[PDB]
RNA sequence: CUGCGAAGGUGUGCUGUGAGGCAUGCUGGAGGUAUCAGAAGUGCGAAUGCUGACAUAAGUAACGAUAAAGCGGGUGAAAAGCCCGCUCGCCGGAAGACCAAGGGUUCCUGUCCAACGUUAAUCGGGGCAGGGUGAGUCGACCCCUAAGGCGAGGCCGAAAGGCGUA
RNA sequence: UGAUAUGAACCGUUAUAACCGGCGAUUUCCGAAUGGGGAAACCCAGUGUGUUUCGACACACUAUCAUUAACUGAAUCCAUAGGUUAAUGAGGCGAACCGGGGGAACUGAAACAUCUAAGUACCCCGAGGAAAAGAAAUCAACCGAGAUUCCCCCAGUAGCGGCGAGCGAACGGGGAGCAGCCCAGAGCCUGAAUCAGUGUGUGUGUUAGUGGAAGCGUCUGGAAAGGCGCGCGAUACAGGGUGACAGCCCCGUACACAAAAAUGCACAUGCUGUGAGCUCGAUGAGUAGGGCGGGAGGUAUCCUGUCUGAAUAUGGGGGGACCAUCCUCCAAGGCUAAAUACUCCUGACUGACCGAUAGUGAACCAGUACCGUGAGGGAAAGGCGAAAAGAACCCCGGCGAGGGGAGUGAAAAAGAACCUGAAACCGUGUACGUACAAGCAGUGGGAGCACGCUUAGGCGUGUGACUGCGUUAAUGGGUCAGCGACUUAUAUUCUGUA
């Protein structure tokens, strides 16, 4: 019973980057998600001797909590909150305003 | 050793009842070594 | 009241006889406070009060053969004693080596190393990690026997026990 | 795919992932340890059956004590004891409270030790899930009351003690509780009710949960939950996490709902078993009294070693004894719901108790490090950020540590001894005073100089030559901070107020 999952379209309610559209990529355990293309963080790589020799500055993604992010309508382009229905025994998510199903 | 263990090892103290109260109270107190060995 | 910056802390200024409070700058960046009341683990200079906090004393063990030392080279913050090359002096029917008994990871490879209030050690057996003990004819254990010891009867002794056969 | 703890190799996507709950299989060595032994995590077992390999492989049972059954059976004919086999049960560990069997000191007194402390601390055995007790040989001297325990009055009373400190009642009244039976042994009449055990069905409840409405935007700011203007909802503003103090970004509460299996609390039904009315006996068939010894002491009441023998609703016993007046009361087998007691473990709720020298010993990998043969007592140590992407490259140095740039972040007076960083102590830089200095390191008056103000006004701050007034090396200590030193409860008395 989570209202955001793995494929979802999310905008951004609060942060530096409020308003700004994406996808979520993964659910971390402790209530967080990353999205790919906002929560950029600049991150000194130190340099490795392995396979892997990135080394310089990499553009990760932050994870960022699940309240800060809501699922986008696509039909009202605006934020709206989901809600949880059961329809012939499978359960649903489903928009609020006009609430229709996914 | 020997007499280190004749004198306060398990068998030691559960052959009379004192020592059985023993070991009781480490069991209560919970410590890792119950006694010596 | 409140991010044009709270409380606490560090300065200055004003007020009251004294305990203090109000208004700020700097530091700090997350909640704080007055009036009318109530509830007490509420304020500190000593009880040999308690735990760290200016201090007069620095982590590495073998000083007990009258056979002999010195020179060179390599490593090292250190060289009369270790390793390598060139000599001398003892032992050499053992001061070699291989077994029994006794002893039971000490013998084989890389390491706690720029050192407190001025600690200046000639030994690569130390504490903490990795390997080797390989078997028909090496040996013991397995089979039979004496002494010693033990052991259902009988023999010695009113029983038991001891002696003693299998 | 536990956490410390990143990554890689795998599993899952129109119903066998993980996680939670319930029902099972499996559960070695050591510890009550059951075959034995010893120095607890060490070695060694026996018998019977199957084993493709006739050098094997695997598993069950077997201790002691008590009860029952079977076999054998003395000494001393039979009986009985002991021994063998099978089944069942008992044993150990961990709070508080209560019961049974035993039993101290200190603290108290001007020394008649007893009385108090004390039927206490501690120690031993068993049962219950509350235990003990629990339906009168009892109170009331003839109004009445009717089981036990605990709390609130009578009551710091009446009594008791070198009448000294101390200890410490009944009856009556007012509440909760307010449901009692069987055996001393029977004649007659029965699928006659209720109660128990073993099953099913219905209703409800416990052990994972689902559905679940409701604030957009702007200013300061890197970032908004708060401010200003404007709404909805309120059975729901209960709490916590949520970039700065959030009802309406989320996770949740109230209201309405769910059960494959197991378990608990009320009824009905089927099977088995225990069981009502109408009457007739008895009132524990070796149970007293008396004699002897000890404790609660010449002694009322209670319990018993040994040796005799009559009763008990007909009749036998008590505090103001009198035809052992009268009324009441029935004395040596169990069981007995509940009120009253107790919190080591779970969930929810409560908080003017507590906030890292506090609170439990531990907010934490602390029942630790360390000390000891063993028992026992028992540390220090909390906080970087929203996100740890945690530090590319370059310089000095030893291919370290430490320090100086760049880059990331709002901030590097947040850079792995890392939030805010005090008192005291140890350095650097500037100004003033003292350079053969010592008399409590203060106070009053006053000169010179530096650093800030005032167009000249003997008034900043800091330094204080000189002069006047001026000692516990007879107590502890090198300095400073934090915690703590007249409280709480039960009576009486006094003051003030309502």
């Amino acid at each position: 019973a989570a209202k955001i999952r793995r494929d979802d379209e999310v905008i951004v309610l609060t942060g530096k980057d409020k308003g700004k559209r994406g996808k979520v990529k993964n659910v971390l355990s402790s209530g967080k998600v990353i999205v790919e293309g906002i929560n950029l963080v600049k991150k000194h790589q130190k340099p490795v001797p392995a396979l892997n020799q990135p080394g310089g500055i990499v553009e990760k993604e932050a994870a960022i909590q699940v309240s800060n992010v809501a699922i986008f309508n696509a039909a009202t382009g605006k934020a709206d909150r989901v809600g949880f229905r059961f329809e012939d025994g499978k359960k649903v998510r489903f928009f609020k305003s006009n609430s229709e199903t996914i | 050793v020997l007499k280190r263990n004749r004198s306060h090892g398990f068998r030691a103290r559960m052959a009379t009842k004192n020592g059985r109260q023993v070991l009781a109270r480490r069991r209560a107190k919970g410590r890792a070594r119950l006694t010596v060995s």
